[PDB]
């Protein structure tokens, strides 16, 4: 109870005095105070207006164009400290174009902890020459006090009143001249002995406690301070906040629960109206410092395992990605706060480019929509996407929506990828190359489709395999649909592969830069019914020696009569070209 | 900015109105 | 045209709050 | 433009509006292969409208083209997502009023 | 242009003067 | 602000040729 009343937030009071009464119970303003643009106010409006409870402002005080106000002596009689934690253009105190202000009269103002004073263009303003600012600010060098009545030869500043010129206000030197120091005709400037430093003193000249700032009711007692030099707790001024408290806004001690209440879910307002408070080095602060991220269950900043997660808050809660350039805008993002719309119709090396820019996204808080993305064969470029929350949904309550994607054959590889969808429904329409099995797998994993695709079906087997150091010769089963008539084509795929990790729907072949070497194999000639296995084959040439090749065959995509089938694909076989004979390794070794 | 709209510039008697608080 | 202190004045002519 | 309704009017989904800066006449759909990448046509996907009952259901799908050069002829046409396509209409953005050509001429 | 300076825009009472013939 | 026929008029207020 050093500040008995409320702690209020910063305020911005304009036009009318109505909202000003919101300050009536504040002991401390935790923020700034701006009072401005009151053109219709007159002295009578301020005669019976007072906020004697206000002791301190943590940021700055600004007064601009407030008509009728002639002094601040009745408005803020007890304002003792302006901390200047945040400033107005390096200023902690701003008095500007206060037409009618005759004196400041802030007779209890002892300390301005940080920042400077700007008092400018106050045409009636006097009692400025009588203030010794060196008692209030450590450096007066940056003060800007000009264009006031005081500049001319019209101020009749008078401090003496009781006896007049016989033992009244303290006097201090400017350069060589002693000047009596006062705020008004009835109020002296308080000056303490030098041993008191900034702590203040009683009327009898006895020093306040070293934890006090500016003034106290009793000497050398940290429970009797008007304001604190360091931190405030339970009517006491302390050097540091003791356990279990945290340092808050560089002036008070708060408990975990307070910090927790601030943090909690300021639903929308990310852009100036939330922060989400965290704990770091016994401080409750707006956000984690660089190199730290927030451990969620206890609000505690912990150092990042590698680079820090990066939350990208989208404008209006959405973003449409229709190019490599727009995707780049999300490079480095690990969390999307909002929803994504994918609309990619063309380009080059898209799977790699999209994976580079979007491959780190682990979570999307809203929905994901893929629509008219003609160029996409897979959504695997979203390499790390594990969660879609569905906190926002597409009209019809959809969290995942896929519409009119003409080449989409894969969502994610459900043998490896896990994706969770907390809320909302799925929508799939006009995805002609996407089998319903992939959609059904997604439903399982997550908690007009495929009509132009025949989905794996039959198995072609290799009847023959032959290696050369530079070549591979293969044969495989002939394919014959129900009505054996008009068989036209095979397709052989081969890539240089390491071990195991090879798939058909790999690194989006799409249109351009390809992940697979491809051969069109002409359909064979049957040559009657008895012994018609004139096994289609191929001679691979242009291969590196001692190299493993992922290889598989497919039968060209046939719109069949009645129950439609394209046919068969072979399994992925790995074939390693020949290398050196042991004998031949030996030779080259054994003979220079 | 308002400075940039009417000082280092010239602002329409309506542009001027709009955000009158 | 419009400037300095006059902007404040110009706006009040218009505002009339 | 006219709303499109297939036989079973159910599940209507999409329109597509094409516009390019054009001189005269010589404009076609299958022009300079849009293929995949560098395009010859500026394209807009227009969401299907909402019918709002049977008597007066022409809540005519439309579009606001912005980012056009003034006094410029535009080849424009609409298509229904894979029914009907509109014909190629040329539309010339507004230019200067005669009055306003005069002014700029008559006063330095 | 003068049209562009004061019609599709706003021109300063001096910008307006300058080229008075 | 300034426009149409008024521009001609506005300029004459200023010109006074
Ligand atoms: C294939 O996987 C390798 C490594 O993963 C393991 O080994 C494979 C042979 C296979 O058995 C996998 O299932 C295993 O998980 C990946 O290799 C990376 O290659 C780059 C090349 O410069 C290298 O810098 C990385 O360190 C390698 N990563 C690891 C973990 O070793 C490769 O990305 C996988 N490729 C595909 C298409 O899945
Ligand atoms: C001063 O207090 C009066 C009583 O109400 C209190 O203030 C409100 C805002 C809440 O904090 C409530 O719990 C309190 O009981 C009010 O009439 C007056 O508005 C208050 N002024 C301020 C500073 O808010």
């Amino acid at each position: 109870h050093l500040y008995p009343g409320e702690v209020c937030p910063g305020m911005d009071i304009r036009n009318n005095l109505t909202r000003l009464h919101e300050l009536e119970n504040c002991s401390v303003i935790e923020g700034h105070l701006q009072i401005l643009l009151m053109f219709k106010t007159r002295p009578e409006d301020f005669r019976d207006l007072s906020f004697p409870k206000l002791i301190m402002i943590t940021d700055y005080l600004l007064l601009f164009r407030v008509y009728g106000l002639e002094s601040l002596k009745d408005l803020f009689p007890n304002l003792t400290v302006i901390r200047g934690s945040r400033l107005f253009f390096n200023y902690a105190l701003v008095i500007f174009e206060m037409v009618h202000l005759k004196e400041l009269g802030l007779y209890n103002l002892m300390n301005i902890t940080r920042g400077s004073v700007r008092i400018e263009k106050n045409n009636e303003l006097c009692y400025l020459a009588t203030i010794d600012w060196s008692r209030i600010l450590d450096s007066v060098e940056d003060n800007h006090i000009v264009l006031n009545k005081d500049d001319n030869e019209e101020c009749g500043d008078i401090c003496p009143g009781t006896a007049k010129g016989k033992t009244n206000c303290p006097a201090t030197v400017i350069n060589g001249q002693f000047v009596e120091r006062c705020w008004t005709h009835s109020h002296c400037q308080k000056v303490c002995p030098t041993i008191c430093k900034s702590h203040g003193c009683t009327a009898e000249g006895l020093c306040c406690h070293s934890e006090c700032l500016g003034n106290c009711s009793q000497p050398d007692d940290p429970t009797k301070c008007v304001a604190c030099r360091n931190f405030y707790l339970d009517g006491r001024c302390v050097e540091t906040c003791p356990p279990p408290y945290y340092h808050f806004q560089d002036w008070r001690c708060v408990n975990f629960s307070f910090c927790q209440d601030l943090h909690h879910k300021c639903k929308n307002s990310r852009r100036q109206g939330c922060h989400q408070y965290v704990i770091h080095n016994n401080k409750c602060i707006p956000e984690c410092p660089s190199g730290y991220t927030m451990n969620s269950s206890n609000l505690l900043c912990t150092p990042c395992l590698g680079p820090c997660p990066k939350v990208c808050h989208l404008l209006e809660g959405e973003k449409t990605i229709d190019s490599v350039t727009s995707a780049q805008e999300l490079r480095g993002c690990t969390v999307i706060n909002g929803s994504l719309i994918i609309n990619i119709r063309g380009g080059n090396n898209l799977a790699a480019e999209l994976e580079a820019n979007l491959g780190l996204i682990e979570e999307i808080s809203g929905y994901l929509k893929i629509r008219r993305s003609y160029a996409l064969v897979s959504l695997s470029f979203f390499r790390k996407l594990r969660l879609i929350r569905g906190e926002t949904l597409e009209i019809g309550n959809y969290s995942f929506y896929a519409l009119d994607n003409q080449n989409l054959r894969q969502l994610w590889d459900w043998s490896k990828h896990n994706l969770t969808i907390t809320q909302g429904k799925l929508f799939f329409h006009y995805n002609p190359k996407l089998c319903l099995s992939e959609i059904h797998k997604m439903e399982e994993v997550s908690g007009t489709n495929g009509d132009q695709a025949s989905c794996e079906n039959e198995l072609l087997k290799f009847s023959y395999i032959r290696t050369s150091f530079d070549k591979i010769l293969l044969r495989w089963e002939p394919y014959w649909p129900p009505d054996f008539r008009d068989l036209l084509g095979f397709m052989l795929f081969y890539k240089e592969a390491p071990y195991q990790n090879v798939t058909e729907f790999d690194g989006q072949d799409a249109c351009g830069s390809n992940s697979w070497t491809v051969v069109d194999i002409d359909p064979p000639l049957r040559s009657n019914d008895p012994k018609s296995q004139n096994h289609p084959g191929w001679l691979m040439r242009g291969l590196k020696p001692w190299t493993q090749y992922a290889i598989f065959v497919k039968t060209l995509v046939t719109f069949s009569d009645e129950r439609r089938t394209y046919g068969a694909k072979s399994d992925i076989i790995y074939v390693q070209t020949d290398a050196t004979t042991f004998e031949d390794y030996l030779h080259n070794v054994v003979f220079v | 900015g308002i400075v940039e709209q009417c000082c280092a510039s010239v602002c329409s008697l309506y542009q001027l109105e709009n955000y009158c608080n | 045209h419009l400037c300095g202190s006059h902007l404040v004045e110009a706006l009040y002519l218009v505002c009339g709050e």
